[PDB]
């Protein structure tokens, strides 16, 4: 049975650029059987192109297919913001319907920094015994950031923990949130909780705080 | 358009079955192959197999041991049978159209495709999530536009899915990839930006959704004072 | 006594095989012979057209065809004359409706596995066939032309044979076919190797002096081709003869809560199998001893 | 600087044998299948009518097609288009006249591989067709009809590209064919398995509108098998009609030494090659390297 | 109608060459197969071969090494070779149309034969005959009919072929079977029956052919007074 | 390769008499490739039957052919007196022409005596130093007689040979001659040359005879 080799793992360009993903069989194919196929983040995926080289209706003509008998290659001739994808090329053959492993395809674009907000633990989840802080940072880029959280001036570890968004399909830049867990107790005995967040598109580290029984 | 609706247990407890049902609108399964697939988070794509309206299956070789794919056309659906499932079976489940064409001379390829499932393979049960606001600051930028949110908390097993205003009010938000918090229950929050000057006139009400323990809350955020 | 079950004859199953065959073989390229005793290297190519087949059993086997007049294709026949072989049939391959196909006896004949089944498919045969002309663009955009005062005829007719069969008290309505695939949804159909694809909207939405139907030409478009492209265009394809005769219809019909007295029917129902299995349904094949 | 020549061209004997092969494959019945995996038992046989059939070279290998108006069929050949496959040929197997064939591009064109050697057989191609229609008794019967003054026309074009061939201060006669077997003295044709043959006395009595012409039809005194009354007799076959179109002649001239400025043609000439070779006369299969 | 006619060597010797020609009329050797075909004395027939007009061949296997079967179409006629005669080859050889027909619709048979030639194998020499009278007798039944004929002697090979004033006279007529006499030489009478009366005015003359010999004879019969 | 055995090797009927001669193949055989022939004496083989029932053309209708498989068979309903000959069953498979060893048929008719007539050797070969007597028995039947050469009432042996006709075809009857060959010496050594022939047709030897010199 054939096994599908895509053609970078991962590939990382700015918008206007040409992609070129490759697709590479273990065995001879026929055109008719390989497909295309483009995965944003969140969804099902979406067919691209059928037949090696036929766009699917709906799809913009900037996206064209090509190659046959073991090589085969997807094209985007002007990427876009949200090209930002996952990229799968497939065949069937055999009785059995392969896929390749995918190529991500990654946006770059200009340093953006964060809009940074941070949140106190509502009134509402205090009554339950615990207690969580937010930080969010809004729209940045590139991923690498580092948020620190500070009670009372005291560093914390391993008592939060942060999650960030994909690329935006519109702008391509990331959010991030981090949520620092505190015990009522522990809550209520500290006043200045503070957020302090780190990034390369920010000449000085930023830092929002509040105070508990203050604004 | 043909639009495929997959629906089943988010839940799966080890060794037991998974049951999966697809539902077409808009075609008809007469006439057209069915196929299931799968992905494991992060993971890749895997085709499962495929039934033609006939009745005739064909299962993925890797899996024919476990899988058998029924068809009801009089209901207009399709479904899926799992066995023994274990933790390597967690993965997000899709239904689509093909990829073999209704008559010879037709094109080869997997389309309408549905939404997917998420199905979790755990013993740990069901647990609805606990809501709460996120108040915007009349700190944070009250010259501009504020931040305001929903934490999502204590919830299991995955998804959630959060709107604002009835997915009225779209662009700007943000809503998180969950973590899941040393519990063993997930927790996300979901954020938006809006103009300062709106704080005052416009409301806010975020609109969680958890199908596996059939929860739906509707929190109103707004500014503490 | 003797039953015939035309929704289970592997004669359709094989057929459809061959066809398929006949298809394939229309692909694939010669290939290159060996040994100092060879003509020529030329081999033979039937190009992919209705050819006249018969179906025949091996000895100690025999094939029954049923002659009851109007026969139901399913139960039990009283007049069964046992042959060797099948009348000639030259098999056109096309969606929606059926072409060059046999006429119905005596008037317009419905059949289906089920009819309380919805799910089922509805194989119209007509007593009458319907002349319909399409035509190459002269290489003029692809199209058909069909008799109208002659098929809204047609459908009314039909309409009746329904209402006999869903109790007359209800009224038909005939809808264009919803999403699938593109020659499922459109009336598509092979003439000699390029397909056509038809807008069958006008065709299908009928209820209380030629109609026009617009058509795409898919092309053969491989396979078995890469790395060779040394010769010239195609040798007979100026302005093709696709024109032919309506002899039936393949449809199915709608099942939702909100449907009273009324019943929506379309226009393309099954596989391509329900085809050949409008022409084989009145034969049998069965063992001797 | 290409050379051409059409009577002798593998391709030709290649074609023979195909129709050969058609014929017995027509007669053979089904034999039984074994294994538990059989859908049926019904094996199709297609039926021996003119089946559309393109010749192709293999990779490597190519079809020249010599395009000269009034090609020679022998000899250098200056616009030869290179092609993969020939047109498709829908063969009719008969004698004395050739049968829905090519029409001569322009004028009356007539060939032979020696017009000095009497011996060999003068293919006529006509430029304009001439219709035939063929009926069957339904078990005057069993005959054929032809325009006449239309008929007597040709005959007359004929003689005419004969007097510019060999000096046109000659008489032309032609005369109904000699000796030979049945099928090589009447005009004899294929029609579905059913082979007629045709006092075409009067097609070849002529000097200076309706014809009608007796017709035998001998049915295939089947070469394989025998005692299958467990099964009646065929009927359905298909019914055809042979009404059809004329578009050459295979003639030959005599040579005694007592014939002065006077030529006599007769109807019959060669084998059924000679049919072939009339529509393939343009092609030649050559390799590539 | 179509008429075939052999023609060759009466005589071949010992391990020498068989050369035979046969030429049709009426027809055309165009389109059609021609076979040889001989029969040993009293013995029965055996195909040898045939050659289409096109020139290929097909031989009998029994005799396909010896065998060379060729065709002249210019002239009408086709011939036949065959090697290393001996003994065992002395036969009547028949050229005929056939077996098969002109195309592949037709009828297989051997049909028009030639009339056949007479080969013998033999060192001998050919010699020609020697012939004399019969003459009828005044007594035998001079009221009725009476008897006279030709004695045909001493000649090599077979045959020779009697006829009566040119073949005018038919009927009554006995040529007998040819005798070997102890000499190696053939020798037979024909005889011819007719009414007393016309002995006196009709005239009677056999007409003796040996075509291996070049000689034809023509000897007058009548009653010694 | 396919052998042919033919029906009764010798087959012997009065006129009027219904003839079957059957034909059988070491193989099994298709009807087309059958036929049937008829040799007269002294001729070539001509065409009977093709096909298995297919009577040639000109052929009288008193022949039919019949049968298939392995057996066939030639049937004269009403035989005639020249329907004397010798009769072949041929059939043509696998490139391969074979013939039957054929059935002889012979006519039974009324007991017919011979006319006897005997010659003198002539003038002109008794200038040749031989002479040839001859005695002629004209159509008679059946065929068992016996001449006997006297001369000068020596019964002669060892000297004289005979050669017998082929029924023939109008009356099926045989005719005979006997030569006896002696020197021009000894032929002129004796006066009565004398023929005796027993016939069954004759109740009693008939003799012919001659004196040299006289008449
Ligand atoms: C040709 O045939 C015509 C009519 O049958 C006749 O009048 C004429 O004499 C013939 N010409 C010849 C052969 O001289
Ligand atoms: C069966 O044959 C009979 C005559 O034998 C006829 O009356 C009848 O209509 C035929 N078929 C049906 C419809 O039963
Ligand atoms: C018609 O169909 C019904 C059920 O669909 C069946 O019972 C009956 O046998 C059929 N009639 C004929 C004519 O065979
Ligand atoms: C054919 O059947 C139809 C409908 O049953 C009927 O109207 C018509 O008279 C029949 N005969 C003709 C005219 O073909
Ligand atoms: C026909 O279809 C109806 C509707 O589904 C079903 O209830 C009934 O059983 C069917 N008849 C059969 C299968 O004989
Ligand atoms: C084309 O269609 C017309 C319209 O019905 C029809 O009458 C005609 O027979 C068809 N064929 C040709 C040659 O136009
Ligand atoms: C052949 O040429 C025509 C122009 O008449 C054009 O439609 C197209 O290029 C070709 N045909 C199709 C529909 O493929
Ligand atoms: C209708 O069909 C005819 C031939 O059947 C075609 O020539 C014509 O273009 C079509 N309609 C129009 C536009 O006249
Ligand atoms: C073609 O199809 C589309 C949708 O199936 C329909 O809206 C359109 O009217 C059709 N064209 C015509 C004029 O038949
Ligand atoms: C007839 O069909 C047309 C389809 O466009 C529809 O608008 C109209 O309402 C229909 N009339 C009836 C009686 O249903
Ligand atoms: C139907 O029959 C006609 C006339 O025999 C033929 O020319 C045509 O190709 C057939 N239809 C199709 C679409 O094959
Ligand atoms: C259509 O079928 C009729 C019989 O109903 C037949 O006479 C004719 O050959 C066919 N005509 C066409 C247009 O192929
Ligand atoms: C269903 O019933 C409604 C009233 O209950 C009536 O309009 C009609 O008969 C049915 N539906 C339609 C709109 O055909
Ligand atoms: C019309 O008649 C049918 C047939 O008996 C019956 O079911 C009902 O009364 C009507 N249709 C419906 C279901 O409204
Ligand atoms: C005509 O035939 C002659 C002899 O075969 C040949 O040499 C010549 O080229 C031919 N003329 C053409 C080219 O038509
Ligand atoms: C060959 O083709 C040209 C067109 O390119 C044409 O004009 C010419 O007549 C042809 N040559 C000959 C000699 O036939
Ligand atoms: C065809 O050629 C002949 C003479 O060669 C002539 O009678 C005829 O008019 C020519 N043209 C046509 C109409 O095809
Ligand atoms: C052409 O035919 C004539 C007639 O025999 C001959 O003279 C000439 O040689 C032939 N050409 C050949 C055989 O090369
Ligand atoms: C066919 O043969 C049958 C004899 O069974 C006879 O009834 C019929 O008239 C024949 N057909 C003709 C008109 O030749
Ligand atoms: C002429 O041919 C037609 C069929 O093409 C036939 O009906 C007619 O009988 C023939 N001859 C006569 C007598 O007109
Ligand atoms: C039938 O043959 C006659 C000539 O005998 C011809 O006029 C006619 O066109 C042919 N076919 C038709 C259309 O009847
Ligand atoms: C006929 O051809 C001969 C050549 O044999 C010639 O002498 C004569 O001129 C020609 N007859 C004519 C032109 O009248
Ligand atoms: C029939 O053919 C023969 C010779 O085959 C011929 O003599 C006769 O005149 C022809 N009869 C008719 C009516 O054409
Ligand atoms: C005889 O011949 C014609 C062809 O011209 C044929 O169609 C029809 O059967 C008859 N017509 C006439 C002229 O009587
Ligand atoms: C010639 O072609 C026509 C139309 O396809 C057909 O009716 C006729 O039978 C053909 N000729 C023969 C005898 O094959
Ligand atoms: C005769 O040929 C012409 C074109 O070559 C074709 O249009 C016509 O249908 C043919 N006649 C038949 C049906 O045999
Ligand atoms: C007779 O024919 C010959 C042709 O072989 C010709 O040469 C001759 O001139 C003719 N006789 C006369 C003297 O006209």
């Amino acid at each position: 049975e054939i096994v599908l080799t895509q053609s970078p793992g991962t590939l990382s360009l700015s918008a206007g650029e040409r992609a070129t993903l490759s697709c590479r069989a273990s065995q001879s194919v026929s055109s008719r059987y390989l497909a295309w196929y483009q995965q944003k983040p969140g969804q099902a995926p979406r067919l691209l192109i059928y037949g090696a080289s036929s766009r699917a209706t709906g799809i913009p003509d900037r996206f064209s297919g090509s190659g046959s008998g073991t090589d085969f290659t997807l094209t985007i001739s002007r990427v876009e913001p949200e090209d930002f994808a996952v990229y799968y090329c497939q065949q069937y053959d055999n009785s059995v319907c392969t896929f390749g492993q995918g190529t991500k395809l990654e946006i770059k674009r200009t340093v953006a920094a964060p809009s940074v907000f941070i949140f106190p633990p509502s009134d509402e989840q205090l009554k339950s015994g615990t207690a969580s802080v937010v930080c969010l940072l809004n729209n940045f880029y590139p991923r690498e950031a580092k948020v620190q959280w500070k009670v009372d001036n005291a560093l914390q570890s391993g008592n939060s923990q942060e999650s960030v968004t994909e690329q935006d399909s519109k702008d391509s830049t990331y959010s991030l949130s981090s949520t620092l867990t505190l015990s009522k107790a522990d809550y209520e005995k500290h006043k200045v909780y503070a957020c302090e967040v780190t990034h390369q598109g920010l000449s000085s580290p930023v830092t929002k705080s509040f105070n508990r029984g203050e604004c | 358009q043909v639009q495929l609706q997959e629906s089943g247990p988010g839940l799966v407890k080890p060794s037991e079955t998974l049951s999966l049902t697809c539902t077409v609108s808009g075609g008809s399964i007469s006439s057209h192959y069915w196929s299931w697939i799968r992905q494991s988070p992060g993971k890749g794509l895997q085709w499962i197999g495929y039934i033609y309206y006939s009745g005739s299956t064909n299962y993925s070789p890797s899996l024919k041991s476990r899988v058998t794919i029924s068809v009801e056309t009089a209901k207009n659906q399709f479904s899926l049978k799992l066995t023994s499932m274990t933790a390597a079976d967690t993965a997000v489940y899709y239904c689509a159209r093909g990829p073999v064409p209704a008559v010879f001379y037709g094109d080869y390829r997997l389309d309408p495709w549905g939404q997917g499932t998420l199905v979790t393979v755990s013993s740990a049960s069901t647990k609805g999530p606990s809501v709460f606001p996120l108040a915007p600051s009349s700190k944070s930028t009250s010259g501009g536009t504020a931040a305001l949110g929903c934490l999502v908390k204590d919830y299991f097993p995955e998804p959630v899915t959060v709107s604002w205003n009835s997915g009225a009010l779209t662009s700007g938000v943000h809503t998180f990839p969950a973590v899941l918090q040393s519990s063993g229950l997930y927790s996300l929050s979901s954020v938006v930006t809006v103009p300062s000057s709106s704080l005052g006139t416009q409301t806010y009400i975020c609109n969680v959704n958890h199908k596996p323990s059939n929860t739906k809350v509707d929190k109103k955020v707004e500014p503490k004072s | 006594t003797e039953n015939f079950n035309m929704w289970k004859n592997n004669m359709v199953e094989q057929m459809h095989e061959d066809i398929i065959s006949l298809w394939d073989q229309s692909l694939k390229p010669c290939v290159k012979l060996t040994g100092g005793s060879v003509i020529t290297q030329a081999c033979p190519k039937v190009s992919f057209e209705p050819i006249p087949i018969h179906y025949c059993a091996p000895a100690g086997f025999a094939i029954l065809k049923c002659n009851d007049k109007k026969f139901n294709g399913t139960g039990p026949c009283t007049n069964v004359s046992t042959v060797q072989c099948t009348h000639g049939i030259r098999p056109v391959v096309s969606t929606q409706l059926l072409l060059n196909g046999s006429l119905a006896e005596e008037e317009i004949v419905i059949r289906s596995e089920n009819f309380t089944n919805n799910a089922k498919t509805i194989i119209v045969q007509l007593n009458e066939s319907v002349v319909i002309n399409c035509t190459r663009p002269n290489n003029r955009q692809a199209h058909c032309n069909l008799s109208k005062t002659q098929w809204e005829n047609t459908l009314e007719q039909i309409a009746i044979k329904l209402k006999e069969q869903f109790g007359n008290n209800k009224t038909i309505i005939f809808n264009p076919s919803s999403g699938g695939d593109p020659e499922i949804v459109t009336h598509s159909f092979n003439c000699g190797g390029e397909f056509f694809y038809c807008n069958s909207t006008q065709l299908f939405t009928w209820n209380d002096r030629n109609i026009t139907l617009p058509c795409r030409i898919k092309q053969i478009i491989n396979m078995w081709q890469e790395v060779g492209k040394a010769m010239y265009a195609p040798p007979i394809r100026g302005q093709i003869r696709c024109s032919s005769n309506i002899t039936g219809l393949l449809l199915t019909r709608d099942g939702g809560k909100d449907t009273n007295g009324t019943e929506i029917f379309r226009p393309g129902g099954g596989d391509m199998r329900d085809n050949w299995r409008s022409e084989l349904y009145k034969y049998k094949v069965v063992k001797i001893e």
